[PDB]
């Protein structure tokens, strides 16, 4: 380790410490729960309408709407965690405030789906800070148009989880996503790109130290960033459909804000 | 626009 490398390690450690502060349920905690290598009670499993209702002891809309709205509420909380984490990224708060807003607006769902993968396996997803586990088959079964809204996320997650990143890798990756110079409408790209270049150097060093076995993990990881955007644009289209067919539904105001003029 | 996001950022 030389001096520029050492600056890269300090950045990596700084981001990891903020990540743990900001995000209550880490991938490490999530993994223990899912394998059962944990000292906690195993989570309550929701595989049908009845288990969902019995689990609600651990409004009265139709179940598909309850579930979709539960997903919204989790994003609302995630946006808050991600915003706090973003503020800890060196140089982020010194950017033009409109640009900070634009980066968050475009970055949050990409981060949400990245981190949701930490909570997933091929059979289901942890919910409510790991107190629950909701089965993938149950989610597929919801009535249209809610029946397939999770499948692109599960599919992304099985591929992404094959990379076996840990929380220290993810902390940096998430920051790289937030500092994307190509977001529509940015006012001053150069200072964002300068920060992203350091973050990317830090990610690459991190991947080489923590995964010396896995050659070109860095390159594989960067290609996932393009897959994430597609998850998001497809999701926007499903929401357009949902808004048209269910006037029962109302979108949380934070989410309206984020989604407005997004793609 | 992005009133909540400003607020969360400026918080
Ligand atoms: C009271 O009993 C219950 C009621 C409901 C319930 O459903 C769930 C499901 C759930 N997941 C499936 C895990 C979280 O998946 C998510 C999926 C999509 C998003 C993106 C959201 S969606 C949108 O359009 N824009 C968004 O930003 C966020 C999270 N998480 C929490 N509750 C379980 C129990």
């Amino acid at each position: 380790l030389n001096p520029e490398s050492a600056d890269l390690r300090a950045l990596a450690k700084h981001l990891y410490d903020s990540y743990i502060k900001s995000f209550p349920l880490t991938k490490a905690k999530a993994r223990a729960i899912l394998t059962g290598k944990t000292t906690d009670k195993s989570p309550f499993v929701i595989y049908d309408m009845n288990s969902l209702m019995m689990g609600e002891d651990k409004q009265s809309k139709e179940v598909a709407i309850r579930i979709f709205q539960g997903c919204q509420f989790r994003s609302v909380e995630a946006v808050q965690e991600i915003t706090e984490y973003a503020k800890s990224i060196p140089g982020f708060v010194n950017l033009d405030l409109n640009d900070q807003v634009t980066l968050l607006k475009y970055g949050v769902h990409e981060i949400i789906y990245t981190m949701l993968a930490s909570l997933m396996n091929k059979d289901g997803v942890l919910i409510s800070e790991g107190q629950g586990f909701m089965t993938r088959e149950f989610l597929k079964s919801l009535r249209k148009p809610f029946g397939d809204f999770m499948e692109p996320k599960f599919e992304f997650a099985v591929k992404f989880n094959a990379l076996e990143l840990d929380d220290s890798d993810l902390a940096i990756f998430i920051a790289v996503i937030i500092l994307s110079g190509d977001r529509p409408g940015l006012l001053n790209v150069k200072p964002i790109e300068d920060i992203q270049d350091n973050l990317l150097q830090a990610l690459e060093l991190q991947l080489k130290l923590n995964h010396p076995e896995s050659s070109q993990l860095f390159a594989k990881l960067l290609q996932k960033m393009t897959d994430l955007r597609q998850i998001v644009t497809e999701h926007v289209q499903l929401l357009q459909v949902i808004k048209k067919t269910e006037t029962d539904m109302s979108l949380h105001p934070l989410l309206q804000e984020i989604y407005k003029d997004l793609y | 626009r992005h009133k909540i996001l400003h607020r969360l950022l400026q918080e």
